[PDB]
């Protein structure tokens, strides 16, 4: 009985798998997005400092 | 880490209580940090008393950062204080010399500055005579005595040095 | 020279710590050497208790004789292999004095190498690989097999091992080994029951293997203990040598400092 | 920012042995991803103009740079990855739902069986037939041994 | 101080016997554990360049190394552990490190919390 | 034993082909037999051409049979020859010095001849009046780079 009861709660917990995938999705998305934001911020800063330097 | 300074303060206290004779601590070539640490430890343990006239020890300090003449003569200064306590008071004085190897080193440096040819190993040609004229004052007379406790440092753990 | 002094001092330090490690390993084997002795001691003594009770004396009128001597393959033991060597030599001498044809068997590379030169003709079989591993009954059974399957019917024999007495003490002992005809013809064996040549033969062979096992389990403990003590002595010897070398090193160091100072002051005082 | 908090040993409990590694890799990714999020702030510090308005003597370079920057819109990428995992989750929900329903059927069955075994005749009034009913094992194999005592004499 | 006392003691006990390595399999088991824990600690002492750890992370890692938690992990992995574990502790236990830095001691509360975290991560660690 | 002059000649040839850099070999206080052998091997290995202007190395030799002053300044000579290449043509030059040991012992002889500094001082690679100011000119200028190989 209890072993089946154990199997009940276990499968009940199965939903963790999906949300973790979701977590990586939203994470990696903002990563590439913010990485793009700092790529563009760095590159324009580079040209800006280059001219003011020379 | 072996309780050396505790043994020093206990010797001071015991000699003062039993024999009624004071002590002198000549800090030949001391680290100033350790000099201050020892000063405060003596203030705590009642050996030194900054508030009354019942202090047991008189300190004489020649630190590590003095010209070699000072580090060579500080031992004689402490010995002179103790000599007064022995002769004019007639007591049984203790005279702590820490360190004595730094006394020898100061003598060697003073010699090398005056341009004297160095002896064997590197010490002054007058090594034995310097040590003799120092140590031959620490003795018993028909008035009192002077008992010296000298911390010995052995260079390169070699007793034949 | 300061540099060669440091070299020799480092050599002696190396072998000193080597013997320290070996001494501690030997003590670690003396542990489990003294433990596995007590059951094996009981077992071997239970084997012998028969010969002891029935009081068999062996024949003093026959010649063919077997001499088994137990040792190991490892050295550094001290006076172990030497003791077994001396006992075997003395007994070969005494027996061959009476014209007794004596053959030899050596359990251990060391005793075989020590006795092979002076005694090569008087020799049947030796054995190796003994000493690395704690001996077990399989080894003794192999040895008994080899001894029986040798084409040499010994009328009497004796095994010589190092009866372990204490961690510091061991006594070179010699147990007797009778043959079928000895126990058979022994009149005191008339009170033993359902006895015939076949049963006595089987029991003889099994007791041979038993006593070989017992000797092995005693000799291994004796040897571990002896190696422990010998390595301890070697470590103390090397420590004393290190103290001598340190004295000489300090002397040479002072000499070098003084010499360089003289060079400096004499090169400066020429101006 | 919508992040679902998670256990992790609970995650480990629900990984079939055929695909542990990838899952573990997934796990690893998460952690480093989290670090990569904490490795940089949300928005970059916008480049001011006055500092360059009064120092960059180049004509219009600062101006048109700043303008094209304001005229720049970074491509904020869309996932196109969440819908499929949502659907897979839905299917898995259906499967585990039917599984747990069938298992609850099995559970109530076990319950009824144990209940029957609970209400038992005191043994001193039970016939060998009632015993054989309450334990079908004790029944004698009238087929392999159709003759007395219907069982191997050894175990008799 | 709390963690370094026992660390230094065990390291002295390790050095006083380290010569007996390469034959440890034939030595008393207690001294064998001494040797093993010593090797564990020394590998806990290695450190990369230009990466000065904070004091609380220092005491955390030395704690996880001295309480025998690494006695079951072979040495060639310790550094790996020492990296990953540390990240974990600074990622999801910032409040614990803040408290240890605000007090400077491993209180029995923080001691039990350390027990918890080290046990859980060891269980999770490969 | 191992072929080492081949390695030196290959380093020369490769830095001269890959980059547009030349090399300077200083023979500070070294056996004339070895020096002649190296000069020949270089000639017959293409690094030097006695009939062209496409040689890839400049040699500076101070033999052992020369006074200590020679065998002490013959390092700075080659250092200067390479310094010109660096600070004039921006190349990455390869300065070989057959021994710093010969340099320092020839220099200790120099210092013993003047009788000012005792023979127990030796040479100090950190003193400006010593190997110090020589080992400092071999650096990565923002105009070029001398790099010194010391056999
Ligand atoms: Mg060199």
């Amino acid at each position: 009985i209890d072993t089946e009861k154990s199997q009940q709660a276990l499968v009940q917990k199965r939903h963790y798998l999906f949300d973790v995938q979701r977590n990586n999705i939203a994470m990696a998305l903002e990563v590439t997005y913010r990485e793009r934001l700092y790529r563009v911020y760095k590159e324009v800063k580079n040209r800006l400092d280059y001219h003011i330097s020379v | 880490g072996v309780g050396k300074t505790v043994l020093i303060m206990e010797l001071i206290n015991n000699v003062a209580k039993a024999h009624g004779g004071y002590s002198v601590f000549a800090g030949v070539g001391e680290r100033t940090r350790e000099g201050n640490d020892l000063y405060h430890e003596m203030i705590e343990s009642g050996v030194i008393n900054l508030k009354d006239a019942t202090s047991k020890v008189a300190l004489v300090y020649g630190q590590m950062n003095e010209p070699p003449g000072a580090r060579a003569r500080v031992a004689l200064t402490g010995l002179t204080v103790a000599e007064y306590f022995r002769d004019q008071e007639g007591q049984d004085v203790l005279l702590f010399i820490d360190n004595i190897f730094r006394f020898t080193q100061a003598g060697s440096e003073v010699s090398a500055l005056l341009g004297r040819i160095p002896s064997a190993v590197g010490y002054q040609p007058t090594l034995a005579t310097d040590m003799g004229t120092m140590q031959e004052r620490i003795t018993t007379t028909k008035k009192g005595s002077i008992t010296s406790v000298q911390a010995i440092y052995v260079p390169a753990d070699d007793l034949t040095d | 020279t300061l540099k060669d002094i440091t070299r020799r001092l480092k050599s002696i330090k190396n072998i000193q710590k080597i013997t320290k490690s070996m001494k501690m390993v030997a003590a670690a084997k003396y542990a489990r050497a003294e433990r596995e002795l007590k059951p094996a001691r009981i077992y071997g003594l239970g084997s012998l208790a028969l010969y002891e009770k029935a009081d068999i004396k062996g024949p003093e009128d026959k010649k063919k004789h077997l001499l088994i001597g137990v040792s190991s393959d490892r050295g550094l033991c001290g006076a172990i292999h030497s003791s077994i060597a001396k006992q075997m030599k003395s007994e070969v001498a005494t027996l061959t004095a009476a014209g007794k044809e004596v053959m030899l068997v050596g359990i251990g590379d060391k005793i075989r190498g020590i006795l092979y030169r002076t005694h090569s003709d008087q020799f049947l079989v030796a054995f190796k690989e003994v000493g690395r591993k704690p001996p077990t009954f399989g080894d003794a059974s192999v040895i008994a097999l080899e001894l029986l399957n040798s084409g040499y019917e010994f009328d009497e024999g004796s095994i010589i091992f190092n009866k372990f007495r204490s961690v510091i003490s061991y006594k070179t002992e010699e147990k007797p080994i009778f043959s079928l005809n000895t126990v058979a013809s022994a009149d005191s064996m008339s009170i033993y029951d359902d006895i015939d040549a076949d049963v006595l033969q089987n029991y003889q062979e099994y007791n041979l293997a038993n006593i070989i096992y017992y000797s092995l389990k005693e000799s291994t403990t004796s040897e571990q203990s002896a190696r422990m003590t010998a390595m301890d002595n070697a470590s103390k010897n090397a420590s004393e040598m290190i103290d001598k070398l340190t004295l000489t090193f300090n002397r040479t160091r002072q000499a070098v400092i003084t010499k360089e100072l003289i060079e400096i002051i004499s090169g400066a005082a020429a101006l | 920012l919508a992040l679902k908090t998670i256990d992790w040993v609970a995650f480990a409990e629900i990984i079939p042995q055929n695909q542990k590694a990838i899952a573990s890799s997934l796990k690893s990714w998460n952690e480093t991803l989290t670090s990569r999020l904490a490795a940089l702030p949300e928005n970059p510090p916008a480049i001011d103009w006055a500092y360059y308005k009064a120092n960059v003597a180049k004509a219009g370079l600062v101006d048109d740079f700043e303008k094209k920057f304001n005229a720049l819109k970074v491509p904020v990428p869309e996932d196109k990855y969440t819908a499929q995992v949502d659907a897979e989750e839905k299917e898995d929900v259906k499967s585990c739902a039917e599984w747990v329903s069938l298992s609850k059927a099995r559970i109530v069955e076990y319950e009824k069986e144990m209940e029957k075994m609970k209400n038992l005749i005191p043994f001193d009034q039970m016939t060998i037939e009632d015993l054989n009913e309450a334990f079908p094992e004790t029944k004698l194999d009238k087929k392999k041994y159709p003759y007395w005592p219907h069982q191997p004499i050894e175990n008799l | 101080k709390q963690v370094a006392g026992t660390m230094k003691l065990e390291l002295a006990q390790y050095r006083e016997v380290a010569a007996f390595a390469q034959f440890g399999s034939d030595l008393d088991a207690a001294t064998q554990q001494l040797l093993s824990r010593g090797v564990r600690l020394t590998e806990l002492l290695k450190q990369g360049q230009y990466s000065p750890m904070a004091i609380e992370e220092q005491v955390a890692v030395i704690y996880a190394g001295v309480r025998g938690y690494l006695d079951k992990l072979e040495p060639s992995k310790i550094t790996k552990f020492e990296n990953a574990f540390l990240s974990h502790v600074v990622s999801q236990h910032q409040a614990l490190l803040g408290t240890i830095r605000a007090d400077g001691k491993i209180s029995e509360q923080s001691d039990a919390k350390l027990k918890e975290i080290v046990t859980n991560f060891l269980a999770g660690f490969e």
